[PDB]
C-alpha cells in the first residue's frame, strides 16, 4: 500500500506536467504581419505595437 | 448590380428624380475613381501576375500602368532560362549605393518615384514578374468588381455628391452611411486574409 | 547652374498572363 | 417566411400601404443582397460540401462561384483515387514560393486574389474537396434561407430603407431597431457555434 | 485629370456655375501652388536624378532650381571620371569649418542658405550627382502630376477658396473636407514608402 | 470551373416518445 501511494503521487505529477507545460502565445492576428512572426533569425522587427 | 439598378436606386432614394440620368452617370464614374484614390484598398484589386521584360545595361524599370502599391506578401521574382529563380530584396536607395559598379544577377530593388531600380546591373536581357494592386480600369476583368462588391458603398457616396451640389441638409446622412459601409468593408478584408492560416512562433 | 536632367528612353510596356 | 406575409407586414407597419408592393419587392430584394455584402456571415449561409477536379500542370485554380470566405475550422482537403485523403496547409504566397519546382503530392495553397495556387504541382489530373460560405442567390437548396430565420432584420431594413427614402425622421429609429436585431443575431451565432462543445487543453 | 472634367466638376458642385470658368482657372492654379508651399511633400512630387559640374577653386555651389528639400534616404554623391563614386556626408557649417585648407577629394557639405559649400576644395573641374523634391512647375515630365493623383484635394481646396471668397458659411465645411483628404493622403504616403520593406537590426 | 454539388438523398424523418 505504501508503495502504491508512491505510484499515484509520482504519476499524478508527471501527468499534469505533460498536459500543460508548453510555451505558447496569445495575440490578435489582425494587426501583426504573419509572415514575420513565424521566422527565426537573430534580429527581426515584427511590425506594429 | 448591373450599373443600371444603381442609377434607378439613386433616383428612387433621392426622391424619384427623373431627368438627371446623364448627371447620375457622370457622377457615379467620378466616384469610383475617388474611392480608388483613397488610402485604404479593398481585396479585389490585385492584378493577375504581370511580368515586364527588361533590356540590358539599364537599371531603372518603368512602373506598371496605373500602379497603386505592391503586395505585402509578394515580391519581384526573376525567372531564368531554366525556369527557376530567386526572390529579390528591397532596401532604401541609400543602403543600395554600395553595389554600384558591380557584376552579377540582380539582387536589390528600390522604389524611387516612378522607377524601380536595379543596382546589380544585369548585363543581359532579363525579366521579372510582380503582384501589385492596380487601378480598376486597367484590370482586364470583363466588368468592374466594385459594381459587384459593396455596391451599397457606391450608391451612398454618389448620392452624397449630388446632394452636396444641391445644398441640402441630408448630405451628411449619406456621408455617414458611406462610412459605416467603408469600415465594414475593411473588416471583411481583414477577416478574409487570415481565415484559415495557422501561425507558429517559428 | 548647369544641372542637366538625364532622359529616360527605355521602352515601357507590360504584359498579362492568360487564365 | 412565405414572402407574402413579409410584404403585408411591411405594408401594415409603415402606415397601411396599398400600392407600393412593386417598390416593396424591388427594394426588399435589394436588402438581402446588402446584408450579405456586410462583414457578417450568419450560420444559415453556410454552403454544403463541394468538390472540384483540376488538370495537370495547371497550378492555378479559380475561385468557386459565389464564394465569400472559407469555413474557419474547415480546410482544403485533397482526395486521392485510393480513397485516402489529406488536408492541405495555408500560407502566404511569400512563404510558399520556395517549393517552386518540387513535384509530388500537393501540400499548400494561398488565397491570392481570385485563384487558388498549389506549388507542389502534380503531373496528372486531380480532385479537390472544399467548403465555404456562399450567397443565397447561389445555393442549391430550394428556399431562400434568409426569409426563414431572421425575418425581422429583413423587415426592418427594407423599411428603414423605404422610410429613409422619403426623408422621414423615424429613419433613425428604424435603423436603431435593425442594429439591435443585428447584435441579437450576432449573439445567437455564437450561441450555436459553441453550443455544447467540451474543451480541455490538449 | 484632363483639367476639363475638374473644371466642370467644380462648376457643378458649388451650385451649377456657368461663367466663372476664368476665375475658376485663375484660382485653381493658385491652389496647386499653395499646396506645394505647404509643409507636406507627396511622393509624386519627387524629381528624377540630377547631375551638375562645378569648376575649380569654387567651393560655392548654388542651389538647384525649384528645389525644396532633399530626399531623406538619399544623399549627395560624388562621381569621378574613372566611373568610381562616393557619397558625401552632411554636417553643420560649424562642425565642418575645420577642413578649411585640406586639399583632395570632396567629402562633406552644408545646406547653408542658398548655396552648397564643399570645404575639401578640388583644384580642377568636377561633376556631382543630386536628388531632391521639385515643384511641378519645374519638372521635365509632360503632364502635371497633381491632377492625376489627388484630384479631390485640388477640387476641394479651390472650391473652399472660391466659396470662402463670397463670404459663405459652407466654407468651414469644405475646409474640413480638404483637411480630411490631406490626412488621408498623408497616410497613403507612408502606405507606399514602407510598403513591403523588410527590416532587421543590423 | 467544375465544382459539382453532391446531393443529399437520405430520408429525413424523426419521431416522438409517447408519455
Amino acid at each position: 500500500p505504501m508503495n502504491d501511494i508512491l505510484t499515484w503521487l509520482f504519476d499524478s505529477h508527471m501527468y499534469n506536467k505533460r498536459q500543460i507545460m508548453n510555451n505558447q502565445f496569445i495575440g490578435d492576428p489582425s494587426a501583426l504581419v504573419v509572415k514575420d512572426v513565424e521566422s527565426k533569425e537573430p534580429g527581426k522587427f515584427i511590425r506594429l505595437r | 448590380m448591373d450599373k443600371a439598378t444603381l442609377v434607378k436606386t439613386i433616383a428612387y432614394r433621392m426622391g424619384n428624380v427623373k431627368g438627371q440620368d446623364t448627371a447620375i452617370d457622370f457622377e457615379l464614374a467620378l466616384s469610383i475613381e475617388r474611392l480608388e484614390g483613397q488610402e485604404f484598398v479593398p481585396w479585389f484589386l490585385l492584378s493577375e501576375n504581370n511580368f515586364f521584360e527588361g533590356t540590358a545595361q539599364e537599371n531603372r524599370i518603368p512602373v506598371p500602368r496605373g500602379f497603386i502599391r505592391e503586395y505585402e506578401e509578394g515580391s519581384l521574382y526573376l525567372r531564368r532560362v531554366a525556369g527557376t529563380g530567386k526572390c529579390l530584396i528591397k532596401k532604401s536607395q541609400d543602403q543600395l549605393l554600395k553595389y554600384e559598379g558591380m557584376t552579377g544577377e540582380p539582387s536589390h530593388y528600390s522604389l524611387t518615384n516612378q522607377y524601380f531600380r536595379i543596382y546589380p546591373v544585369p548585363q543581359e536581357d532579363f525579366k521579372v514578374e510582380l503582384l501589385f494592386y492596380r487601378k480598376s480600369s486597367t484590370l482586364n476583368v470583363e466588368d468592374n468588381p466594385w459594381y459587384e462588391y459593396a455596391a451599397e458603398l457606391l450608391v451612398a457616396e454618389t448620392i452624397w455628391a449630388m446632394l452636396s451640389a444641391r445644398r441640402d441638409k441630408m448630405a451628411d446622412y449619406w456621408k455617414s452611411v458611406a462610412a459605416d459601409q467603408m469600415r465594414r468593408l475593411t473588416i471583411l478584408d481583414a477577416e478574409r486574409r487570415l481565415a484559415n492560416q495557422e501561425i507558429f512562433m517559428g | 547652374y548647369d544641372w542637366g536632367r538625364p532622359v529616360k528612353p527605355v521602352g515601357s510596356d507590360w504584359s498579362t498572363d492568360t487564365p
